[PDB]
């Protein structure tokens, strides 16, 4: 039963592994777009003012 | 890969393009297709390049004779793809 | 590395990594009592045929 | 002590240079009456590895150029296996041990300041090897020198030095 | 010619020595007692005509004389050994003896020809020389391609006893020593000089082998099945006479040459299936066992245009037959686990089948 135990808590750890790398995936790389186009709007204003 | 019309009020204020990736593009979810595995990868709760000697490497002597294998190549295909292009027409600034 | 990882050859013509085959050369000649047909040297005949 | 100008210098000793300690650690072979003992070799990847005695302003670098340059060049003819060989027929009523050792190339690179030397490294270059056989009866006495060797000979002796600098 | 009017495939012989190709592949010099011994451890030259272009030769050679492409597979070897006199240096090189095969175009009483050159064997020319000592030409360089062995012009125009054995099967050994007709499996010939040595050696390769099998029909008799009953008969296994060798070796008398003709030979199997005393069906089979060896003389010096033999074997072994039973694959086996003593009875559990048995005491039952 420890060893079942054992087991369990690993697969819960993968699944939570899982649950992570579906955030960065789906739910970051939109956050990463925003700052992709946040930086190019600060250079735009920075090329305008000099 | 997409073309935003702004449209106003049906004359197209502003044009941009937004590009892809360039990666292969699925459909299917593969998150709700995937099945974590149980009885495999169940254990294990900057340092790869050690067994590799540069001088060992170094006093190995060069290969002069080759005894050569007759078919060691198959062909080169190039890959061609030809890229989508859609256009959204919005009303909403993006 | 990339210089020593060599892919791995293939066997010989019949197939095998093991010993190759043997072939004996160089008869020394006839004494005068003895006919010394045996009196020859031994060399792999397949050598380096990987 | 030498006769020579003050420099450095590229010696050749010859081949046929046995080492000392190692006569038979390659083995050896006992032919009984009547029969042919053939024992031999072939020079091609391992035991072809030279053996650098350095020292200090002669590194392994600069003897093994000077040495190519000068005399034959080992690195590339070391690759091409050579096979030597001996046959020694043993006596119609008697018992024969043959025994095979290498023989190497002497080479030096010596410093002479004034009329004596005051440096000097060597390098092994493996040519081919050397049978020794003895004939022998069933507890014989062997003379001690017939298999170990105190210090390094020429079986073969020469000195070849270069100073380094019709119709 | 004194031939008729049509298309010829000759085969001169081998032992021909290419013009301009005489030091190519090196020499070698001995001093005093020293034994130079010369030799080689292993691609055709064509000479079209508009009339026969390659695929022409290359497709009439191989229907007719030996295959060489299927040769080329196969490794030789020579030796060419020879002594250096007492105080005499001695200079002996090596080129390749190559066989000619020629294409003729008979009109009336030879119009056209093409010659294929296939690299048969070697022979090595020596001389003894003293320092500063002139020699002529004649022996280092060759204007003209001749040949040097014996000279043939096979040529080809293109265009019983009761047998008292029962029913079953039977495996034949018929003797060692056969070789192919029309020199299909010589290895080659070695021309000796007086007072020198030479050897013809087969190395073999493992796993590379060519038996040849004849079968009346494949649906039974395949080689699968044959080389099963040669198996359960002889135990005859093929992946056996690969790690084998045979050279041959033979020195010259002082006073002549002499010429090596070594060939590849066959052991015949016949796997028979006798029948009310007739052969139903018949399988030959030819494992490659260990060569041939014949020894001539250089004839004095004109030849004859001699026709090809039919295309068959050649035994040149002693005379053998062996007829061996074997177990027929298709009926099944019932073992008697217990031995027979005085009285025993077995049951039968339609088929024709086998029944093994021991006595236990020596007699009569």
């Amino acid at each position: 039963l420890f060893n079942i135990y054992l087991k369990n808590i690993l697969y819960f750890k993968k699944v939570y592994f899982n649950f992570l790398d579906q955030w960065w995936t789906e739910y970051y790389s939109q956050y990463f777009d925003l700052i992709c186009m946040a930086k190019q709007s600060i250079l735009a204003q920075e090329k305008l003012i000099k | 890969e997409e073309i935003i019309n702004l449209l106003n009020n049906n004359v197209s204020l502003m044009r941009s393009n937004i590009y892809g990736d360039g990666l292969k593009s699925t459909v299917d979810d593969f998150y709700s297709n995937y099945k974590i595995p149980y009885n495999r990868a169940y254990e294990y709760h900057d340092s790869s390049l050690d067994n590799v000697n540069i001088g060992v490497i170094d006093n190995i002597p060069e290969i002069i004779d080759v005894n050569p294998y007759k078919e060691n190549c198959d062909k080169f295909s190039p890959v061609q793809k030809i890229t989508s292009t859609r256009e959204i027409n919005t009303n909403i600034p993006w | 590395l990339i210089s020593t990882a060599i892919p791995f050859p293939y066997g010989y013509i019949g197939g095998g990594y093991y010993a190759p085959n043997m072939i004996t050369f160089g008869s020394a000649p006839k004494s005068n009592k003895k006919l010394n047909s045996l009196i020859s040297s031994t060399i792999p005949f397949p050598y380096a045929g990987y | 002590t030498i006769d020579l100008a003050d420099g450095n210098y590229v010696v050749s000793r010859g081949d046929g240079w046995i080492l000392s300690r190692q006569n038979q650690i390659l083995g050896g072979s006992v032919i009984s009456n009547g029969s042919t003992g053939i024992v031999g070799d072939l020079r091609v990847n391992d035991n072809a590895i030279p053996y650098y005695y350095p020292t200090p302003s002669f590194n392994e670098e600069y003897i093994k150029n000077n040495i190519q340059t000068v005399f034959a060049n080992f690195t590339e003819a070391n690759q091409i296996p050579i096979g030597f060989e001996f046959s020694k027929t043993a006596p119609s009523n008697k018992n024969l041990y043959m025994y095979l050792q290498y023989t190497y190339i002497r080479y030096e690179i010596i410093k002479v300041l004034q009329h004596e030397i005051i440096e000097r490294a060597v390098l092994y270059v493996p040519s081919l090897g050397y049978v020794k056989s003895i004939e022998f009866n069933p507890g014989e006495k062997i003379n001690k020198d017939f298999y170990f060797l105190t210090n390094d000979k020429c079986i073969l002796e020469q000195f070849l030095y270069k100073k380094i600098l019709r119709v | 010619i004194d031939l008729a009017d049509g298309n010829y495939v000759v085969s001169r012989g081998d032992g021909w020595i290419l013009s301009r190709q005489n030091q190519i592949l090196g020499g070698s010099v001995i001093s005093n007692g020293s034994t130079g011994i010369v030799g080689d451890l292993r691609i055709p030259y064509y000479y079209p005509t508009p009339s026969f272009n390659e695929e022409y030769i290359k497709n009439n050679i191989q229907t007719v004389f030996a295959n060489f492409t299927e040769a080329n597979q196969i490794p030789i070897g020579f030796e060419f050994s020879k002594t250096a006199p007492s105080n005499k240096n001695l200079y002996m090189y090596l080129q390749y003896t190559y066989i000619r095969y020629e294409i003729i175009k008979v009109l009336q009483h030879i119009i056209e020809r093409a010659v294929l050159y296939v690299p048969s064997l070697g022979y090595v020319k020596s001389i003894e020389f003293n320092p500063g000592e002139k020699i002529n030409k004649d022996f280092y360089f060759l204007t003209n391609d001749k040949c040097i062995l014996n000279e043939q012009f096979l040529y080809k125009k293109i265009l019983q006893r009761v047998l008292p054995y029962s029913n079953g099967l039977y495996v034949i050994n018929k003797g060692d020593g056969y070789i192919r007709t029309n020199d299909k499996d010589l290895i080659g010939t070695l021309l000796i000089e007086a007072g020198s040595s030479g050897s013809i050696i087969q190395p073999r390769l493992r796993n590379t082998t060519r038996p040849l099998f004849t079968t009346s029909n494949d649906a039974k008799f395949s080689q699968q099945y044959t080389e099963e009953r040669l198996k359960d008969a002889f135990n005859v296994q093929l992946f056996n006479t690969s790690t084998s060798l045979f050279k041959f070796v033979e020195e010259a008398p002082s006073n002549k040459n002499i010429c090596i003709k070594a060939y590849n030979t066959y052991e015949k199997y016949e796997l028979i299936d006798y029948q009310n005393g007739s052969i139903v069906n018949k399988a030959e089979y030819y494992l490659p066992s260990l060569g041939y060896c014949e020894v001539t003389n250089a004839p004095s010096p004109e030849v004859v245009k001699t026709q090809v033999a039919e295309d068959g074997f050649i035994q040149n072994g002693p005379e053998e037959e062996i007829v061996v039973g074997v177990i027929d694959p298709s009926e099944n086996i019932q073992e008697i686990n217990t031995a027979i003593s005085d009285n025993y009875t077995y049951n039968i559990p339609n088929n024709p089948f086998y029944i093994l048995f021991t006595v236990n005491t020596t007699g009569i039952y």
